[PDB]
């Protein structure tokens, strides 16, 4: 049993998949194929210094070819092909007004529409650990041996909770799901056809400048934001996660991110701020 | 032993506390976590005299969560001496990092 009487339901879709089937495999094939591209320009933006051009470049590409960016690039290959077919579940014909403010909150409280924010909050939770071990030394893990611990008693390698680290991975979650409840808010899974029809090549050569200036300044308003968040939060996750795996704090040589004179580090903000750039614009090049 | 490392490839380590017999009779063993015990093996009270223990961990689940290191003090009420041996516990899933 029971594999009988509904064929239209399979004629119906079939249509569909002759029809928009190899579209949707040759957007998930250009998704990736961009995915290089992205990568690239990510390093040379991390690895950037003012005086040493020359090494900024050597040193770049010294990365580029390297086992790990390998490994993490086919990482964020399969978190790319997995956001590309969650724009195949969520696409509309008719965009999803809501005709009240009530209406609006019954639509970002849908349970598919909840499920896509849990699992973007995941792939940029993902994105940002890639990110995190991609721009190396202070970012690079969520777990460092205790700093200073000379005091001869027990050699016993004690280890502390990498709040950096715990701060990218917590602004990927964060502006993974502050891009899907955008994307239902904005209504920006709605398909308005165009007026005017143009060759792909042309038709995103002029959308992917206006994505770049896009990606910049909404990552700038995500960070603020976040910023703005943790120095109200940060501490729940953090007492958490070090209580969860028994891990200290090395309240000695690293000033905690609950402090304004360590959350406003120029230089966490500047790689944070370029991981959201990374993650924005991949993730809308996929939908453009 | 001047100090002890106990893991996956060394569960148990046999140290000797030499000294003279009378010290050796009245010798106690005290462990700073529960998670580690020694008992006495052998006692030699012939030149040069000592006490052979075997240290070893109890529970190897505390000794999973990070690396636990705890001191073992033997001790000698007879003289008042005490000597405290470092003993490091690294219970490992090992492979590459």
């Amino acid at each position: 049993a029971t594999a009988v009487s509904r064929p239209c339901a399979g004629r119906s879709r079939d249509i569909l998949w002759r029809v928009l089937g190899w579209r949707i495999v040759a957007s998930i094939v250009w998704s990736v194929l961009f995915l290089p591209i992205c990568t690239t320009v990510f390093i040379i933006f991390s690895r950037i210094d003012l005086f040493h051009p020359i090494q900024w470049l050597s040193d770049s590409f010294s990365d580029l070819y390297s086992s790990y960016v390998i490994f993490y690039f086919l990482l964020l290959s399969v978190v790319i092909i997995i956001i590309s077919i969650f724009n195949v579940e969520f696409y509309a014909v008719v965009p999803s007004i809501p005709c009240s403010r009530l209406a609006l909150i019954g639509k970002i409280i849908h349970p598919q529409q909840l499920m896509h924010s849990f699992i973007h909050a995941a792939m940029g939770m993902v994105m940002a650990w890639c990110a995190a071990v991609i721009t190396q030394g202070q970012y690079s893990f969520l777990v460092v041996p205790c700093t200073g611990t000379n005091s001869f008693g027990s050699p016993a390698a004690q280890t502390c909770l990498n709040e950096y680290h715990l701060f990218f991975l917590l602004t990927g979650a964060f502006m993974g799901y502050s891009y899907s409840l955008l994307y239902f808010v904005n209504n920006m899974n709605y398909l308005p056809f165009p007026i005017i029809q143009q060759y792909k090549f042309l038709r995103f050569r002029r959308s992917l400048l206006l994505l770049v200036k896009h990606s910049c300044v909404e990552s700038l308003f995500l960070v603020r934001n976040f910023c703005i968040l943790y120095y109200f939060l940060g501490y729940i996750p953090k007492a958490w996660i070090s209580t969860a795996m028994n891990l200290h704090i090395d309240e000695q040589v690293h000033r905690p991110l609950d402090t304004v004179s360590g959350l406003l580090n120029l230089s966490l903000l500047y790689h944070v701020w370029l991981c959201g750039v990374f993650l924005l614009t991949t993730w809308y090049v996929s939908w453009i | 032993q001047a100090e002890i490392l106990l893991s996956n490839h060394y569960t148990s380590s046999e140290i000797r506390v030499f000294g003279a017999p009378e010290v050796l009779e009245n010798l106690e063993v005290k462990s700073g976590s529960p998670a580690v015990l020694a008992f006495a093996k052998e006692k030699s009270f012939g030149w040069p005299s000592f006490i052979t223990y075997t240290v070893g961990v109890l529970d190897p689940a505390a000794g999973s969560q990070g690396p636990l290191s705890t001191t073992l003090t033997f001790s000698s009420p007879v003289t008042n001496q005490a000597i405290a041996i470092p003993v490091t516990v690294a219970f490992v899933v090992d492979r590459r990092g």
